[PDB]
């Protein structure tokens, strides 16, 4: 019900506006009167056209790159809101973030307010910055302050699709009126207009979508190839790609051609690229670098002073207790020598000292993690990317075009540089193919991830002229679906015409010749399942004994047996239930997989590779094969040496065996004696004398015959798949689940039938930062009211902190007196939840609270200073200091619901849980606001 | 090398444990297990090294070499930048 109209501009921006089907597309109309802005530089040709759409009064997303100048259109917006003398409210995805804007927005305009969940300035102002979590609570209240607005800005509004927080974006957006006209500020996204399509049809409105490609600051980008003897311009800065200099690249990592951090940092220093902003993925890889740049002093003595007068003095309002930290101690040497470190797990007292010592130049290098990117934007003139490959947490992988295009868009400084500098260093060989994508690549889409919660849900209950089943068609989660159909028509119809070209094996009797391999593949399988049984592989797991191991899709090959153990579940969230059998193998890992500490992260060489020999210690199950074969181990398998011997070894054996290295029959060698084993047996014996049967394997080119089979069945899958997916197609997908949600709420007496909000229900509005199911059940089983203070607050840990622990650390009964009280209510939701014929699994539900910190925030709560905390756990300051916050967050919002239930004595007990928690460093604002 | 041995050792099984074994001295790869497929599981075998710790404090005690401060602003894109070893 939505219309397209591009409009011509001109500097290589592009001018498009969504406009209500039913209205004719009327040009936009110039300025009559004067700017309600001006600006002390030229406007760029993008900034001009945006700014044009709100004089006209029309909504506008501006999509340009970071440092583009996509604020200013923004700041045009409210100044001309504030010369009509209505409001606007300007809303940040983060708290740093909103720090920093309401700030900026504070110089150019007066009248300013800040709304975060721990500061309230100037709520009544002209201007209200939040944070637009913030905002959608205050569209739940029905709220004064929405009263006089009539533009609200969005700020990178491409963080939408962020899994945990994008579905309040989508919330708010919805929940705000038809009269109000919006400014969408998000960086370059493919999909730009589809968005922009969704807040015309949902508002009933123009947008307009305003996309350039202009940087002000142009980039060149570089790749160093680990062992090169330089860095090569992989992109120019004309955005083109020269493939030259990444074949040249990559072959000197063929080491055809004819790599320390710290090399690339010096050269930075020397060549002037001065400030330097290093990208490593673990936490502890930034720190480690860090140090070593410590031999090289980047300050001058007088910037040496500068950086201790402004640590010091942020450091004046910390306790002198706090002050004589360690954390805090170690760090002021880094700084004074010109190097800092800003990660998720440090302190934010240090973190925003850093921040702000290198914008007064005080940092030269900069080694952060990955999110520095997310956070507020201060530039540097060079990047450096200490890896182009990431690990998922399961699989390894490169960077996605989106990866690469924020961090990569750290570099280069209006003002100040005339290029910025990028650097990949590359570990691995990559593809040109690869590698194009990588560097020119686009960025992410911004598709939606609206989800549903029982807040959401209920408080869509609560409020009166809205249902939670108007959210849902009204998302931008539903369009999306709405709009793709027409593609995944066109899929199947494609798909289909690839089936019926390619549908040309030569005789139609090859699909039975597959099947039975097939099946034979299928019962394969089935016999190696018996094989790993505990019983039956115990007896051989003798050390030198030769195994594979294969483990869901990455398949190690060839191991040796070097030590078993059995080890009982430790899970803790579920019951212990059984033992788990651990058998500790050498196999051949990656260059790449044996730089990660993890346990999770080996994985098998890759073609090219030589690989490495590492001792891991899988499961039972994942050995695909024992073998007869046992060989001389050395016995200190310590030394790569010592272990590369294996790996010679298991090759002697596979050259002298040829015709595949032997292996122990499962009755004859092992003596599983499962009568059922011996049908598979049979049945994979008896397809063998049908796989002969067939003339098909006797051919010359099966093979080829074969493939074909394979791929004419892939298409059958994917159009049958596809088919599914239209299916779909009429439906509202997330509709069934807000059902099963609203009988789960209606069991456990929340609402009732009628969706009419309950008392029960009203308490649990409150709770939006936890499971509030949990915890408003939990204080209607009175399970607070007998609490210690500290042991409420303590509690309310595993409800907040999220981050993985190693492990907990046992507990005096007070605090796992009421872990032990969560659980079985916790595992009563699950239990209701799994009959309202929902998707989790009681384990998990269980399992997703943790203990870990929980003797942690006790000790903190009963007066223990900071420092004293730390030495307790192994989980960083920074990821400490995080939950806590939350917990302020979650105290806030329990003490709340608690009003709403009129219990005073619960009020009071959280609220002065507070207290107790809210203490020194752990709560002190230096982000200067 | 390598030797055939296609003979059982029940002990494993019945006694829980490894029995009839030459074990390696060998560091592995992590804290967890290869196979532990939810992480509803968890296992314990049963040494940090962060910026403040005292290894790595002594070493800012000691001093490092200052080299390039304030030639010029900056300088086009050119193919290949060296950097010596
Ligand atoms: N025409 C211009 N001339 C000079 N400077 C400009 C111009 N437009 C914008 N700037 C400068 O651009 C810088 C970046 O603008 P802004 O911070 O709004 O960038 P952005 O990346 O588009 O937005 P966001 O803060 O949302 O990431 C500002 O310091 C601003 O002064
Ligand atoms: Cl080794």
């Amino acid at each position: 019900r939505v219309k397209v109209q591009s409009v011509e501009t001109v500097e290589g921006c592009t001018h498009e506006v969504a406009l209500p089907a039913e209205e004719d597309y009327l040009p936009l109309k110039p300025r009559v009167g004067k700017a309600a802005k001006e600006y002390p530089f030229i406007l760029d040709a993008f900034q001009r056209e945006a700014i044009q759409c709100v004089d006209n009064n029309q909504s506008v997303l501006v999509s340009a790159h970071t440092s583009a100048g996509k604020t200013v259109c923004a700041e045009y917006a409210i100044a001309l809101a504030l010369r009509e003398k209505q409001r606007v409210i300007f809303t940040s995805p983060i708290k740093a973030l909103s720090n920093q804007k309401y700030r900026e927005m504070y110089e150019e305009f007066q009248d300013v307010g800040l709304m975060t969940g721990d500061v309230t300035i100037n709520p009544t102002a002209s201007c209200l910055v939040m944070t637009t979590e913030i905002l959608r609570s205050m569209l739940y209240r029905g709220s004064e302050v929405m009263r006089e607005v009539a533009w609200v800005i969005f700020d990178e509004i491409h963080y939408m699709r962020d899994s945990e927080r994008g579905v309040v974006w989508e919330e708010t957006i919805i929940l705000l009126p038809d009269n109000v006209h919006y400014v969408f500020l998000s960086a370059t996204i493919p999909n730009a207009r589809q968005f922009a399509e969704w807040i015309c049809h949902l508002h009933k409105q123009p947008c307009h979508v305003i996309y350039t490609d202009y940087r002000p600051t142009p980039l060149q980008h570089y790749i160093f190839p680990a062992g090169g003897d330089g860095l090569h311009l992989v992109v120019d800065e004309n955005g083109d790609f020269r493939e030259d200099n990444f074949n040249t690249a990559m072959q000197v990592l063929r080491d055809a051609g004819d790599s320390n951090v710290f090399k690339i940092v010096k050269m930075i220093m020397e060549r002037n690229f001065q400030p330097v902003i290093i990208f490593s993925f673990s936490k502890k890889d930034c720190e480690a670098y860090a140090l070593q740049m410590t031999k090289l002093d980047f300050n001058t003595d007088e910037e040496k002073k500068m950086v201790e007068e402004v640590f010091s003095n942020a450091i004046d309002c910390l306790s002198d207790e706090d002050k004589k930290l360690p954390q805090v101690e170690h760090v002021l040497p880094l700084l004074k020598r010109g190097i800092g470190i800003h990660h998720g797990g440090l302190l934010p007292i240090l973190k925003e000292t850093i921040e702000i010592l290198f914008s007064e130049g005080l940092i030269k290098a900069l080694f952060a993690t990955e999110t520095f990117a997310m956070g507020i934007n201060m530039p540097a003139r060079t990047v450096l990317f200490t890896n182009a490959r990431k690990f998922d947490g399961k699989d390894f992988r490169w960077i996605s075009s989106g990866e690469y295009i924020q961090m990569s868009g750290r570099a280069g400084r209006r003002g100040m540089d005339d290029r910025g500098i990028v650097i990949l260093m590359v570990d691995e060989k990559m593809s040109p193919t690869i590698g194009k994508q990588l560097l020119k690549g686009s960025a992410d889409p911004l598709n939606s991830a609206f989800h549903l919660t029982y807040n959401m849900v209920l408080n869509l209950l609560r409020v009166e002229e809205i249902n939670p089943e108007y959210m849902l068609e009204k998302s931008f989660y539903q369009f999306q679906h709405y709009r793709a159909i027409p593609g995944v028509v066109e899929k199947v119809k494609n798909s289909e015409e690839q089936y019926n070209k390619i549908v040309i094996p030569n005789e139609e009797s090859v699909v039975i010749y597959y099947k039975i391999r097939q099946q034979l593949a299928k019962l394969g399988k089935e016999i190696e399942e018996y094989i790993h049984k505990p019983k039956y592989c115990l007896p051989f797991l003798q050390p030198g004994r030769l195994v594979k191991v294969k483990n869901e899709g990455d398949d190690f090959g060839w191991g040796v047996v070097v030590n078993f153990s059995k080890k009982s579940n430790v899970k803790p969230n579920s019951g212990e239930l059984d033992p788990l059998y651990v058998v500790e193998v050498l196999l051949r890992c990656s260059k790449e997989s044996l730089k990660n500490s993890a346990t999770e992260a080996a994985k098998p060489a890759k073609p090219d590779e030589k690989g490495e020999m590492q001792v891991v210690p899988v499961l039972v199950h994942l050995l695909s094969a024992i073998s007869s074969v046992r060989l001389y181990i050395p016995k200190d398998l310590r030394p790569v040496d010592n272990r590369q011997s294996v790996l010679k070894s298991i090759q002697e054996v596979q050259k002298r065996f040829p015709d595949g290295i032997p292996l122990l029959d499962p009755i004859d060698d092992m003596g599983i004696q499962d009568q059922g084993l011996k049908k598979v047996i049979q049945k994979v014996e008896a397809f063998e004398h049908r796989m002969y049967s067939h003339p098909l394997h006797n051919d010359p080119n099966l093979e080829t015959v074969y493939t074909l089979c394979e791929k004419k069945a892939q298409i059958a899958i994917d159009i049958k798949s596809a088919k599914r997916e239209l299916k779909k197609a009429r439906t509202v997908l997330q509709m069934d689940e807000l059902k099963c949600r609203k009988r789960v709420l209606r069991r456990l007496g929340f609402a009732t039938s009628s969706d009419v909000i309950e008392m029960k229900g009203r308490v649990a509005c409150e709770i939006s930062s936890a499971d509030e199911l949990l915890l408003t059940e939990m204080m209607f089983n009175g399970l607070f009211n007998d609490l210690s203070a500290e042991q409420a607050t303590a509690l309310l840990s595993c409800f907040v902190f999220q981050e993985n622990s190693s492990e907990m650390p046992k507990l005096t009964e007070q605090l796992a007196g009421p872990l032990r009280q969560m659980q079985e209510c916790a595992k009563r939701i699950a239990k209701v939840s799994a009959e309202a014929k929902l998707e989790i699994d009681e384990e998990t539900y269980l399992s997703s609270f943790k203990p870990h910190l929980m003797d942690v925030v006790y000790t903190w709560a009963t007066g223990a200073t900071f420092a004293h905390i730390c030495k307790m756990t192994d989980v960083f300051e920074g990821s400490i200091i995080r939950c806590m916050r939350r917990l302020e967050e979650l105290l806030r919002q329990m003490c709340q619901a608690a009003k709403a239930i009129g219990n005073t004595e619960l009020e009071n007990k959280f609220a002065e849980g507070i207290t107790k928690i809210k203490r020194d460093i752990v709560f002190a604002a230096s982000l200067y606001l | 090398s390598f030797r055939t041995d296609k003979k059982p050792d029940p002990a494993n099984w019945e006694y829980k444990s490894l029995y009839r074994g030459d074990i390696a001295r060998y560091k592995r790869k992590g804290d967890s297990c290869l196979g532990i497929n939810p992480k509803k599981q968890c296992i314990s075998w049963e040494t940090e090294k962060k910026h403040s710790r005292k290894q790595v404090e002594r070493y800012f005690t000691k001093k490092s070499v200052g080299l390039m401060n304030i030639s010029k602003t900056e300088p086009e894109p050119i193919s290949f930048i060296p950097v010596k070893d």
